[PDB]
DNA sequence: ACCGCTGCAAGGAATAGGATACTTGCGGGCTATATGGCGGCGAATACCC
DNA sequence: GGGTATTCGCCGCGTACCTCTCCTCCGCAAGTATCCTATTCCTTGCAGCGGT
RNA sequence: CGGAGAGGUA
């Protein structure tokens, strides 16, 4: 429980749904972020990736 | 045992009682025996040519062990007290075969002189020459003397320059174990191999097990450092205990003698063979004290040396002296109590004198009466009547025999009773059922398991 | 479901066996959406895009020793663990390096 | 300042203070104890250490952390970088009369 | 299910009660022994060693400090095998030679049993009558004891956690030595201190709880380390290895054949005896027996009886034997599963 | 009517299972390892004389 | 020694504003020490019991 | 008030 609750809540890539639509909130859950645990750091990536 | 009989005999005389300070790794073990035991390994040794009284006490560990052969011993060490009533020349001669040079402003190693009355000696162990002054076959002073100044710092009475090492540590021994190494194992490139390992000066591990290379010279059988008239005397049996350590060291050698890294030589080589050790034991005048009735002749006796009676006390009886109160008034002969320490005396005072019974303490046995109660201090460990002089000795672990509870209480089953539980299954389903150890439950079918 | 041996027995045997429906952790469910409800407040866990475990065979385009010296390298990169990576000195060897 | 729970906020200031006066008023008992060199010397290893994090942590390859595994914020730390003293309150800062 | 049951209600307040004891303490004047020179020599003399010039000057701050109108409270930290104990010994005769009644206190009963029979054997001599009580005494000993006590003739009473157990009225209390007090937690050293105030308290310990050492560093209780190792005493080499039945066999019969004696520490009472068993069939040249401190305790003496007494090499031993069993000849412990234990219970271990 | 010997038998003692208090660790606990940067620079080895 | 090469650790990397959540104690296991009933088992104290 | 993290406007 501690460790699917530590994901769950409070993680980099579960995160609050923005819900001011319909669209944003589909457009949300279908998003493909490169960044969080495994993966790039926002402000050192390059103009390639 | 020998450590034990170490301190059974120290109680009842006075004589030297040493044992012989064994290495106390295992055979081709990966440690190294701690030079402070070397320390005491090797003195034994140098006055085990000239002991005069005494009592040595080996195991067959070590007794089936090789040591140290000659030469070295009297080439390099010197032990000297006070009491050493030795002349000039027979000092002269020994350094000679030490290789000493005679100088007469000793300042380096190996060399000695013999002036008037003084003799002087730098050693090869330290830096510093010392006077000695035999006066009429005896040795009189230890002036600690400059190198070149001849002046006395200090006046000793014992001296001791023992090597730090089992084995000659110097360049020359160094090359005479390489050379025995590449004669007989094989030299592997790896800075961990003991032989570039000791070619660099360090010293491994448990580099005393290859101590045969380093001499050239077999190792004496350690009967060779006897003096002429000992008389061994045995404990138990050795003709079994030889064998069980032989098989022993075989079963390490084959072992070990595994890992390329770190070989091994042969147990012929660093112990005597079982087959040697009596080819000794029929060199020396022996005495075996076993314990059990040998029949009749020369060479051999019965020393009437019975059992004690039943001697136990406990709380349980309302008189818990029973026994004792009963042996200590049919006894005609004297009883000496061995107590162990001395505060387990008071521990023995105040319960003897439940009975009416005070001892005194003696020091030898043969302080003893035809009739009285005594105590002594030692460390012995059972007790016995010994009915040829009549005497019984009660030590205090015949004052505590056994412990025999745990005798329960009836029934922790019962059988065939309410439900015989033949059980050739016929019980239906939801029929209550009583498991022996977690109590009733419902039986619910067969069922198949992995 | 927990099965105990007996000792003195031959090298696998069976005392007893004993089974319950232990409780083991609470998982938070999906809503009917793709939202979970987390402490009130609705999340959503986006997809990640990482690099596939595996090895890769970059390099450098000449980015170090002025050369004009490529310094090919590899990646051998694990779903878990600890990665290894291989690389050229401009000298035209070859060392390892871990993590 | 309170955390509003009836707890107190960490402060790293006060808390590497906290372990410098420790280590110091350990050390100073037992040297008034006349305490075996072998402990003394690493009573001081400490006691540098503490003070190396107080005047500026993270100049050594190690450094120290207390909660989320980050090191603590020392007092060269309050005055370096983009949210130091003199990047954050004195170039420039927030003024009053203004509006947006 | 049901050890849940119990507890959260915080039955009793401990800071009153420590407060008002520490207050009662630091109110009374403490007592003033007197301090017989040759008397006390004669005491130093059947001492068969030779104090180490830390020890002599922790014996030296010991006595200068009962020798003095206030209450001492002092820990005697030293490193495990340094002659903790004759320091509680020249203080204990100090005590005892004004008929002041020792209690010396130890958290264990095989410790209590070894300390009785020293203390009997260093005050082999002297009319000082030492008597132990513990589970082991049975309930006609404990009630024949505790008379004793009472009315003022047992002037030392070895004793473990019964001894503070509200029925042992002591005459004319004089000083309490808490021996390897890195337990007893902290209202088992007070409940003695409690009754007397102005007691004199000598702590001794090899690794002080953090409570306690603290508070001896902040100046609330002295401090008197013990350095320079007594004699000839060699650092114990410490090997970490993965469990294996060759270094298990290899280690017992290096020590057996040298004809000392093994520790090999289990701590799991259900299993010691399948343990022990196994144990037995890996190793058929050692002798072996069991030990921990769930037996019908008649067994237990018997058994560390024997051991001191060589009658067996390898003792297969919970952790009953981490407060200070001496038995100089073992020289080998195996701690079977030393990945929980803390490292003071190691270092005593 | 006197006596040793034993059977009943009351209790006495030891032996179990349950409860309580310390020490220890473990493990998560509502303000207590990651591997996906790169460029400049000047100081510290280092390499080739 | 001394001139030049290579490596290594420290330094740095935009401004202003807005919105959101989430952040240790307290149970388990081991050991130790004690205490507390209920059950049963020696243990002898007394009565019987036939013999003298 | 601090810390970690997510996103957004110009
Ligand atoms: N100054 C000394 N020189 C040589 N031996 C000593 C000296 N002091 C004590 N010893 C011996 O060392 C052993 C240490 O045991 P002791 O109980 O006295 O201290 P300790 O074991 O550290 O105390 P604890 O039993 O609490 O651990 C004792 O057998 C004692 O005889
Ligand atoms: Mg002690």
């Amino acid at each position: 429980s501690a460790a699917v609750k530590e994901f769950f809540g409070s993680s980099q890539l579960s995160q609050f749904m923005d819900q001011n639509n319909p669209l944003s909130e589909i457009t949300h859950k279908r998003r493909i972020s490169a960044l969080g645990p495994g993966g790039l750091t926002r402000e050192r990536a390059g103009f390639e990736v | 045992n020998a450590l034990r009989l170490h301190d059974e005999i120290s109680q009842f005389t006075d004589q030297m009682v040493m044992n012989l300070a064994d290495w106390e790794t295992l055979p081709y073990d990966s440690f190294s025996p701690h030079q402070d035991i070397i320390s005491s390994r090797l003195s034994t040794l140098y006055q085990l040519p000239t002991m005069q009284r005494g009592v040595l006490i080996v195991p067959v560990n070590t007794l089936m062990q090789r040591v140290c052969p000659h030469s070295f011993l009297h080439g390099h060490a010197l032990v000297m007290k006070k009491g050493q009533r030795l002349s000039r020349d027979a000092l002269r001669t020994q350094l000679d075969s030490a290789g000493y040079r005679h100088v007469d402003q000793v300042m380096e190693h190996g060399e000695y002189a013999t002036r008037g009355a003084l003799l002087d000696l730098f050693p090869m162990g330290s830096e510093l020459p010392y006077r000695l002054d035999f006066f009429d076959d005896e040795i009189d002073s230890l002036r600690v003397f400059d190198v070149d100044s001849q002046r006395t710092l200090e006046e000793v009475e014992a001296i001791n320059l023992l090597p730090a090492h089992e084995f000659p540590t110097d360049k020359a021994a160094i090359e005479l174990f390489r050379s025995q190494w590449r004669d007989t194992f094989e030299v592997k490139r790896d800075p961990e191999h003991i032989y570039q390992q000791v070619s660099k000066g360090t010293l491994p591990a448990g580099i005393e097990y290859w101590q045969p290379l380093f001499f050239s010279e077999p190792l004496p059988p350690l009967f060779s450092y006897f003096p002429a008239n000992t008389l061994l005397v045995n404990t138990g049996d050795l003709e079994t205990s030889a064998e069980r350590f032989q098989a022993d060291t075989l079963a390490r050698f084959e072992n070990r003698g595994v890992d390329p890294m770190r070989p091994l030589l042969p147990p012929q080589s660093l112990w005597l063979r079982v087959d040697e050790l009596f080819s000794e034991l029929k060199n020396w005048p022996r005495v075996q004290l076993k314990t059990e009735h040998l029949p009749t002749k020369a060479a051999n006796a019965n020393l009437g040396f019975q059992k004690l009676p039943d001697l136990a006390v406990q709380a349980q009886q309302k008189a818990p002296l029973d026994a004792l109160r009963k042996f200590l008034e049919t006894f005609d002969g004297p009883v000496v109590f061995s107590v162990e320490s001395e505060g387990r005396r008071e521990a023995l005072g105040e319960l003897l004198a439940r009975i009416k019974i005070a001892p005194q303490r003696i020091m030898r046995l043969d302080e003893a009466s035809d009739r009285g109660r005594y105590l002594m201090i030692g460390a012995a460990e059972h007790g016995f009547v010994d009915t040829v002089r009549n005497l019984a000795l009660i030590c205090e672990s015949d004052l505590l025999g056994e412990r025999v509870a745990r005798r329960r209480q009836d029934s922790r089953r019962t059988i065939n009773p309410d439900t015989l539980i033949r059980n050739l299954a016929e019980l239906h389903i939801g029929q209550p059922v009583v498991h022996l150890e977690h109590g009733v439950g419902r039986y619910a079918g067969m069922t198949t398991l992995e | 479901r927990l099965v105990i041996y007996e000792r003195e027995a031959p090298e696998g045997t069976v005392k007893d066996i004993k089974e319950q429906e232990v409780y083991m952790g609470e998982i938070p469910l999906m809503t009917d959406n793709g939202t979970f409800v987390i402490n009130g407040t609705e999340r959503v866990i986006v997809s990640q895009l990482h690099r596939s475990p595996g090895v890769f065979f970059d390099s450098d385009k000449g980015k170090t020793h002025s050369s004009g010296k490529v310094l090919y390298n590899a990646r051998i990169i694990p779903y878990r663990g600890s990665w290894l990576d291989f690389e050229f000195d401009p000298k035209d060897n070859l060392f390892v390096r871990i993590d | 300042v309170p955390l509003d729970g009836g707890r107190f906020a960490t402060s790293d200031l006060n808390d590497l203070y906290r372990r410098v006066i420790n280590r110091n008023n350990r050390l100073k008992r037992l040297l008034d104890l006349a305490a075996p060199d072998i402990i003394v010397r690493n009573e001081k290893r400490m006691l540098q250490e503490a003070v190396d994090a107080l005047l500026d942590n993270g100049r050594r390859g190690r450094a120290i952390t207390g909660s989320n595994k980050r090191p603590l914020k020392s007092l060269a730390d309050m005055i370096k970088g983009k949210q130091g003293r003199f990047r954050q309150n004195l170039l420039g800062k927030r003024v009053d009369y203004s509006g947006r | 299910s049901r050890a849940r049951q119990k507890a959260a209600e915080k039955v009793r307040d401990v800071a009153a009660e420590l407060l008002d004891i520490y207050a009662q303490r630091a109110a009374k004047e403490g007592f003033a022994f007197k301090h017989d020179r040759e008397q006390y020599q004669l005491f130093c003399d059947s001492f068969p060693f030779e104090t180490t010039p830390d020890q002599a000057q922790a014996i030296n701050a010991v006595l200068s400090d009962m020798c003095q109108p206030l209450a001492m409270d002092r820990l005697v930290c030293g490193d495990v095998g340094f002659g903790k104990t004759e320091v509680a010994m020249r203080a204990a005769f100090l005590a005892v030679d004004n008929h002041k009644q020792v209690a010396v206190l130890v958290p264990t009963t095989l410790l209590a049993q070894q300390h009785y029979d020293n203390f009997r054997d260093r005050f082999a001599n002297w009319p000082v009558r030492i008597e132990m009580i513990s589970r082991f005494r049975s309930a006609k000993e404990q009630t024949q004891i505790l008379a004793e006590v009472a009315e003022g003739k047992i002037d030392i009473l070895i004793g473990t956690h019964k001894l503070l157990q509200s029925d042992v009225k002591f005459k004319d209390l004089g000083l309490l030595i808490v021996d390897e007090e890195h337990r007893f937690g902290v209202r088992h050293k007070e409940r003695i201190k409690a009754m007397r105030a102005n007691v004199d308290i000598l702590t001794l310990t090899a690794t002080p709880i953090p409570r306690t050492l603290n508070m001896a560093m902040s100046g609330m209780r002295d401090l008197s380390i013990i350095a320079t190792p007594p004699a000839r005493r060699l650092a114990v080499k410490t090997f970490v290895r993965e469990y294996d039945s060759m270094v298990v066999r290899e280690a017992i019969l290096r020590e057996i054949l040298r004809g000392g004696q093994v520790y090999y520490l289990y701590n799991d009472v259900e299993n010691i005896q399948k343990a022990a068993e196994r144990l037995a069939e890996l190793v058929p040249e050692a002798r072996i027996a069991i030990g921990h401190g769930q037996m019908r305790e008649r067994e237990l003496e018997r058994v560390m009886n024997d051991f001191h007494h060589q009658r067996f090499n390898v003792l297969v031993c919970t952790t009953i034997i981490e407060t200070g069993i001496d038995i100089p000849t073992a020289n080998t412990i195996i701690i079977e599963r030393a990945d929980h234990f803390g490292l003071a219970q190691l270092h005593q271990l």
